[PDB]
């Protein structure tokens, strides 16, 4: 279903002054996707995973190239923000409340969440400056969005519970960006 | 409450 | 209700101090005076009745932590050993500055009206001062800062402290009826006041030169200290200006040692002599030894804690070997095992 | 029962190797701990003092060691802290009640049982006033961690978060410090006071100094004011009046520590080689070699193990596989590399 | 379970080049998971606990070599570096974040670190911090960890962890 070709001239649409951009953001849209449709099953073992780490200046279309993409696919797709991640959920944010809101965009369905896209912007604010020492915004996320980025199953309440049971829901098919 | 840390 | 006198209370702190009369003279008038300031309660023709800290300046070991100790026993009304190293101004990560009024609500069970009338010492005062001047473009977090924030504990204001670890209320506790003793060992007090009273000058030739005849740091480079003289050595004067009283402390002469030793009830000889009796053997220590440990204390110009250094080596053999041994019925120890020629004689049985 | 100081100086002659002055202190220290444990409160003697221990020596002489073999026996709560971390109070580096933390983990937080523990501290040197600095600055590394440490050593009671917004108050009078560390030019220091005094002209007399090195006998005349020259302040040194001097290891002191203590390495590589059924010797040829090679290249007995795990590197690799090997003899020219050794069929 | 034999056939599959470095991981790693086998029942107690240091040219596959290792073993191996520091509460912390709960498990694991040089005396707060520091850490010792970050704190030995 993934076109390169048709899905850069979709961007050129709405995005320009970044052809380089729109090919490398192809080919990692249509591999994850293409891993999927046969997970682990072809002879070569150990398969690179396949992520995206957008980097350019400002007013460079980083967040317009988010919106563009989530109007042209089909998948669910969200817009976090790092600065309002926390570690261990003192008061101001948890990173599993990140999982929560993409269960609202794809109406709780596990089949098609997992296979949904997630785009962090602002991602210099989680950067590690613990020279004068805790941190909340620091190694501390980090540490945990590797954790999840890593590829692990996390508790979520479904609906929030009228129960004591949470939904065991995959994230290494899910993108990042 | 917060963080204090200089030299 | 008789409260008790000077004369009283002296010969209390004299069997635990010797050689201290100017010091020990003020701690008196201080805790006799802080008793008529209570007992006047808003109920006298004078209002505001003044007050009048105290500041206990010494040299190392001379026993300025130990008086505060020894006084809190025969004191009734709470007391509080602080420090000042662990203070930050306003905030930081360290401490603040309402610690010290939680520590004196422990020893009185939160009793607020208990606590107004206690007394705080604080150790160590010293060591928070700016070494440069006013100037002071880094902005020290420990130096000069910690005074400015004591002026408005010293003058008398209200803090918060939870009670009992937690409500969402604090308590306000005023301070303006409440005592500190500040006591710190101030290093190169002596070299500042020289220049300001000596004034001396050998390089020309009309500059007389003293050739090193000047009176000792402690004989009168202390006595005759005055504000102006802290100004230079870091203080500000306002922290000054809020503990007018001062108190200098002479540093311990070969003679004093001597009497350390024998007439005070804690005395280091003492407490062997106890030790010894647990293990079954008595102690007894020659004349010649007490006044050798005296010539090797003040080579060591530690003060009175250098003393254990000397004995303790000293004795450290005889100690290592005697629980092995059996039926010793006594152990003394003679002036030639102070400087280690000979071994100390023991008696069996 | 309570051990006498001859029953735990055996204790750790095992343990230790070269080292007799060092362990009459310990012992006569750690006896009368127990003593003013015991003794205290039930004696007509009141206010027992206490007096703490100064470890001097070079590196790789035994202090860390003494620390740990000395908790092995005594079961009494024991911990062990660096210095060097700790920094002036309001600063990024860390605070003095550090040290407090860890010894409260040790005795499954019991305040009653914590305060009759000791603690040991290492690389002591690293907090000196530094005499050649600019007058206007802090040293809180050095100075700040000095005179914070003051107050602890006489006794106070400090501010302790219960397991790491309330704090439990600990006394710390009856605690035990040990602190120890090896003090580079101190030597020198020590050296220049004992002989300084004697002029350069004629008049003048001239001393006889350095007639001999008196390594191990010049750390032994260490006095307070030595200290003050150094960096230490006079009011620290007062707060620890025992001192000990650990001389360097001879140059027979390797071969008696390979073979003399039940943790050396020799006994512990049999271990590996006895579990396999093959039996492990160690000739004097060979060993004496290892010493040589140690003090040649000045890494001391903590290089030690690379000499033995290179000169087994090679034929450990394929013991496990080999069979009908009951012993294995080691030469000299194995520790050379010359030839492989011997194998006892 | 494994040998010297099978673990460098094991580590050739994957690495190649570094013939002697093989050697000595594989009776460094055997003698040192022999020591965990065995435990104190031999008559030499207080056994164990030899460091492995690696020195070679950036791209050698060194971090490679202790991922292989972690895989072919399959015992839990973590990646922390000493640039960082100036914590360490944070490379013990670290490896538990794998499992996030071990007691007699996390200590036989395995833990790499890069780019040692830096830490080089200069003559100099930037260096020197560290080495002294590390010492206690190397030495073995027991570090309070909040499992999964929460209430009560949890204690680990350091010495049965190898380091590299
Ligand atoms: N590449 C672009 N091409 C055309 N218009 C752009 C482009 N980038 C930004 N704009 C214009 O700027 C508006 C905001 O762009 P943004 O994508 O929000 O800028 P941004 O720098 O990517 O935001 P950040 O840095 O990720 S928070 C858009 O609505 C456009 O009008
Ligand atoms: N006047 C004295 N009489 C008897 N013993 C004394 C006297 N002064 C000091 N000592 C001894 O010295 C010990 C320490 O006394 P301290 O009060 O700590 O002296 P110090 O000058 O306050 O030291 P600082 O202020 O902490 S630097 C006491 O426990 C006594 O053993
Ligand atoms: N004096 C000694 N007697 C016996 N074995 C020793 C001695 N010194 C070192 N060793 C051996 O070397 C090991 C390491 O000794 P350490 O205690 O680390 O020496 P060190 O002087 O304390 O080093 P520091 O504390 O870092 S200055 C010990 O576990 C022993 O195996
Ligand atoms: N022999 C090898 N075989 C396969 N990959 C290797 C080999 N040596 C190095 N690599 C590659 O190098 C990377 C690790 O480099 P590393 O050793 O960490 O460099 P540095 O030591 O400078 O950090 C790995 O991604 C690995 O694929």
């Amino acid at each position: 279903l993934p076109t390169p070709h048709e899905i850069r001239n979709h961007l050129d649409d709405y995005v320009i002054g970044q052809e380089q951009a729109k090919k490398v953001l192809a080919v990692a849209v249509y591999n994850h996707y293409k891993r999927l449709r046969n997970g682990d099953t072809s002879n070569g073992v150990e398969l690179g995973k396949s992520n995206i780490l957008l980097i350019g200046p400002t007013g460079s279309g980083k967040t317009l190239l988010a919106e563009t993409l989530a109007r042209l696919l089909d998948v669910p797709f969200t817009m976090a923000d790092a600065t309002t991640l926390t570690e261990a959920g003192y008061v101001g944010e948890d990173v599993e409340n990140i999982i929560q809101k993409l269960l609202q965009k794809s109406d709780y369905d596990v089949q098609k969440a997992q296979r949904g896209i997630v785009y962090i912007d602002q991602i210099d604010k989680i950067s590690r400056k613990s020279d004068n020492p805790r941190d909340v915004s620091g190694e501390g996320v980090q540490q945990a969005l590797l954790k999840l980025i890593e590829g692990t199953v996390a508790a979520v309440p479904p609906q929030g519970g009228r129960q004591q049971e949470f939904l065991q829901v995959d994230t290494s098919k899910i993108l990042f960006i | 409450x917060x963080h204090x840390x200089x030299x | 209700s008789a409260l008790p006198t000077p004369h009283e209370i002296r010969n209390h702190l004299d069997d635990y101090v010797i050689g201290q009369e100017q010091a020990k003279k003020v701690l008196a008038v201080a805790v006799y005076n802080h008793y008529k300031r209570l007992r006047n309660g808003d109920t006298s023709n004078g209002v505001e009745l003044g007050k009048s800290n105290i500041l206990l300046i010494g040299p190392t070991g001379s026993g300025k932590t130990l008086l505060a100790e020894t006084l809190a026993r025969l004191l009734d009304v709470p007391f509080t050993m602080a420090d000042a190293t662990t203070l930050t101004e306003a905030g930081y990560v360290g401490e603040d500055v309402e610690n010290i009024i939680q520590k004196l609500l422990q020893k009185s069970d939160y009793d607020v009206q208990k606590a107004q009338r206690g007394i705080v010492y604080i150790d160590q005062i010293d060591k928070i001062s700016r070494k440069s001047d006013n100037p002071s473009i880094t902005r020290d977090v420990s130096g000069e800062g910690v005074q400015q924030a004591l002026l408005k504990l010293i003058e008398g204001t209200v803090a918060a402290v939870p009670p009992q670890g937690g409500q969402q209320e604090f308590l306000q506790v005023d301070t303006s009826k409440i005592l500190f003793i500040c006591g710190g060992a101030f290093a190169g007090l002596d070299k500042v006041i020289s220049h300001r009273v000596e004034t001396g000058s050998g390089i020309g030739f009309g500059a007389t030169v003293k050739a090193k005849s000047d009176k000792a740091s402690e004989g009168e480079l202390l006595a005759q200290v005055e504000p102006e003289d802290l100004i230079k050595f870091g203080l500000i004067p306002e922290f000054i200006g809020r503990l007018p009283v001062v108190a200098t402390l002479n540093e311990l002469s070969e003679e004093a040692l001597i009497q350390i030793l024998k007439e005070p009830k804690n005395a280091l000889t003492k407490q062997y002599q106890a030790l010894f009796n647990l293990e079954g053997v008595d102690l007894e220590f020659r004349d010649e030894a007490l006044d050798a440990i005296a010539k090797k204390a003040m080579a060591r110009k530690t003060g009175a804690r250098g003393l254990r250094s000397i004995v303790e080596a000293a004795l450290l053999d005889t100690m290592y070997d005697l629980p092995s041994m059996e039926d010793v019925e006594k152990v003394v120890i003679d002036e030639s095992v102070i400087d280690g020629q000979s071994e100390p004689l023991l008696i069996y049985g």
